[PDB]
């Protein structure tokens, strides 16, 4: 996260760290959506142009963390993966269209003060909240600039109008994406960056006071560049694929 | 950089 | 179920430091 701040303890209890077994390193963020399912970005697991192709046994999920590097004894839970599911039509070849993956944990995780699932939006929530100008929140242990934080970072960013998203890049934008960030005129900054991928873009419902995940940190060109924006996987748009995977497996 | 984790998990 | 309600915040009726910024934008 660039131009963010240290998160508060328990501020983002659905935040998951994707951790590589060997070498031991941070792979990506992710989010907890039930006691057994973790949501992340496909490019975190599979991206052939960089020879990236992780399997269940390459990874650990670490839930309930604050410190990036510390083993948070008695606080974090570490879990193994039973099964990874990548969206069938994930377009890694072109534009990271449908950049979404689900991960089933070997065993259910126990909820605590530090560990708690975020909600998935229904159609009404999405319609109501996904609007230009409305702000969401991104969290992660990623790079601080285009150098690494000791603690989970947080930043709040506005959803940007679609035409402005399109006109900022040469990449072909789809309905399965939205972009977020400040315009260069707005005089505030902030962006996700490397290491933040697969993390949650969340919004708090003013109707029922619940946090909902609207987006997944997906891609950008550099980090926090003027006139460039962060792109997020549009979660509600892919919800039928999510529901399908979950009640089928 | 990363503190080692208990080893239960490096399976 | 109990989704999106944080034990250390909503469940205690405590607000985090920048939460207000989001709601003001809606
Ligand atoms: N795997 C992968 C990958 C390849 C190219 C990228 N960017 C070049 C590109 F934009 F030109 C591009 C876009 C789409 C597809 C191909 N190339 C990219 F971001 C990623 C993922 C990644 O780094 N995510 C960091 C979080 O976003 N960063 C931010 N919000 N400022």
């Amino acid at each position: 996260i660039v131009e963010g701040s240290d998160a508060e303890i328990g501020m983002s209890p659905w935040q998951v760290m994707l951790f590589r077994k060997s070498p031991q390193e941070l792979l990506c963020g992710a989010s907890l959506i039930s006691d057994r399912w973790v949501l992340t970005a496909a490019h975190c697991l599979l991206y052939p142009p960089w020879d990236k192709n992780f399997t269940e046994n390459d990874l650990l999920v670490r839930i309930g963390k604050h410190s990036r590097t510390r083993y948070e004894r008695n606080i974090e839970k570490i879990s193994m993966l039973e099964k990874i599911y990548i969206h069938p039509r994930y377009n890694w070849r072109e534009n990271l269209d449908r950049d979404i993956a689900l991960m089933k944990l070997k065993k259910p995780v126990a909820f605590s003060d530090y560990i708690h699932p975020v909600c998935l939006p229904d159609r009404e929530t999405a319609a109501s909240l996904l609007q230009a100008g409305y702000k969401g929140r991104v969290t992660g242990w990623g790079n601080l600039k285009e150098g690494q934080p000791s603690v989970l970072q947080v930043v709040n960013l506005p959803i940007v109008e679609r035409p402005v998203c399109k006109d900022s890049t040469r990449i072909r934008i789809t309905d399965n994406m939205f972009c977020a960030g400040y315009k260069p005129d707005e005089g505030k900054r902030g962006d996700a960056c490397e290491g933040d991928s697969g993390g949650p873009f969340v919004m708090k419902s003013p109707f029922n006071n619940r946090w909902y995940q609207m987006g997944i940190v997906s891609w950008g060109e550099g980090c926090d560049r003027d006139g460039k924006y962060g792109f997020y996987t549009h979660v509600f748009r892919l919800k039928k694929w999510i529901q399908k995977v979950i009640d089928q497996f | 950089d990363f503190e080692e984790i208990p080893e239960e998990y490096l399976q | 179920a109990d989704c999106g309600l944080r034990p250390l915040f909503e469940k205690k009726s405590l607000e985090d430091k920048t939460e207000r910024e989001l709601l003001e934008s809606y």
